[PDB]
């Protein structure tokens, strides 16, 4: 029991799938054209390695086709064209869903790291680059004493990309991380125990302001 | 706070999603890792959710009997009789009763007592489940089925619930009994 998850279930039946399929097909076309055509007395007939039979597939799959390697038996060219009708609807859909799965992974995960003595501040609520840039432009405006406090939002989305610049532009004393102050295990991740305040902030624009409240 | 208090009062809480139990609590000590039935508030009879009863589908099913047993406690004694009665739409018929259907009054009945006085604080002080039990059922029909004792024996009045404990085990003054009784 150790395809734990669902995504991690979808992902290995994609992989072995795909891999034993283009492996056993590349057998059966190595098979037909060192054989040859039997309908021709086994005259008709062409070495290729079953490693030249794997690339030629994957080269077919693709759509790539160079014909530097292509199939010169009957029986190999009518499975290359069976192989053709089948596998570019698997090849089509795999990658993009491989591509999909392989870049589901949450960016901003991990913890902060206490740095010796030095305070730090944790905001959570609606973060985005117009509530952050709004803080921050007034939170480390020029004109303050110069304090060392460090900034550390907390929220579950992946930030926009404004808000991936303004966080690379102030990365020596803001960090974001992915999570919620509902959750213990993140609240332990930002170290809020060790944290000098909490900023909780408002929607001012939501829906219901009951709701948000 | 109340004039001449707080956290003193007892409380019982529904649920909607059992992970909540988390903020329902403080000097909690807990993980969110555990649980329901492991947290404090749920092991001290604060808390409750309908997620502790999904196991009565299949607990129905092993044994039929014992879903009888449960409703015939926790309803007080509704009866298929009365949930017919109600079903005629009439609203719960009553009035004055006969002697013959009135009888039924002897029900059993679920109690709770203090070891702190009265016949039994002589086990309290010091004895064993096992003797209270028996002295009990033995001069009262009294049948004992669990503690209710302080979290906080060496502080707060959180107590936690113990089903049916061994025979040798210890008993304090301050413990409460559940017990099943007549009168
Ligand atoms: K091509």
């Amino acid at each position: 029991n150790v395809l734990k998850t669902s995504t991690l279930i979808r992902l290995v039946q994609l992989v072995v799938s795909f891999v034993s399929l283009w492996l056993t097909a590349a057998g059966f076309l190595h098979l037909l054209e060192n054989s040859g055509d039997p309908f021709f007395d086994f005259g008709n007939a062409q070495h290729l390695t079953y490693w030249e039979c794997l690339y030629f597939l994957m080269v077919t799959m693709s759509t790539v086709g160079f014909g530097d390697i292509f199939a010169t038996t009957v029986l190999g060219r009518t499975f290359v064209v069976i192989f053709i009708m089948i596998f570019i609807g698997l090849f089509a859909s795999f990658i993009p869903e491989i591509a999909e799965i392989l870049g589901k992974r949450q960016k901003y995960g991990g913890s902060y790291k206490k740095e010796r003595g030095k305070r730090h501040v944790v905001v959570c609520g609606y973060i985005t680059f117009d509530s952050v840039s709004n803080f921050l432009k007034d939170f480390l405006h020029k004109d303050r004493e110069d304090v060392d406090v460090e900034i550390v939002f907390l929220h579950k989305g992946l930030p926009g990309l404004e808000l991936e610049g303004l966080l690379k532009r102030h990365f020596t004393q803001v960090e974001y991380f992915w999570g919620s102050v509902m959750d213990a295990n993140d609240l332990e991740r930002v170290k809020i125990q060790e944290a000098d305040a909490c900023l909780v902030l408002a929607n001012k624009y939501c829906q219901d302001p009951d709701q948000e409240d | 706070t109340f004039d001449d208090a707080g956290a003193n009062v007892p409380l019982i809480t529904e649920l909607a999603n059992d992970s909540n139990v988390q903020f329902l609590d403080q000097d909690d000590d807990d993980d969110p890792d555990t649980e329901l039935y492991m947290t404090q508030p749920f092991a001290c009879g604060t808390a409750f959710a309908v997620s502790v009863l999904d196991s009565l589908m299949s607990t129905s099913y092993f044994n039929d009997n014992a879903l009888t047993l449960i409703r015939t406690l926790i309803t007080g004694g509704a009866t298929p009789e009365l949930e017919q009665i109600l079903a005629e739409g009439a609203g719960m018929r009553g009035g004055y009763c006969s002697p013959a259907v009135l009888a039924n009054r002897d029900r059993c009945r679920v109690a709770q007592i203090s070891l702190f006085d009265g016949p039994l604080a002589q086990f309290g002080q010091g004895g064993h489940y096992g003797e209270l039990f028996v002295y009990a059922l033995r001069h009262f029909g009294i049948l004992c089925i669990g503690l209710y004792r302080f979290r906080d024996t060496n502080p707060s009045s959180k107590r936690y619930v113990i089903t049916n404990p061994p025979e040798d085990f210890p008993l304090l003054p301050t413990d409460q009994v559940y017990v099943l009784t007549y009168k």
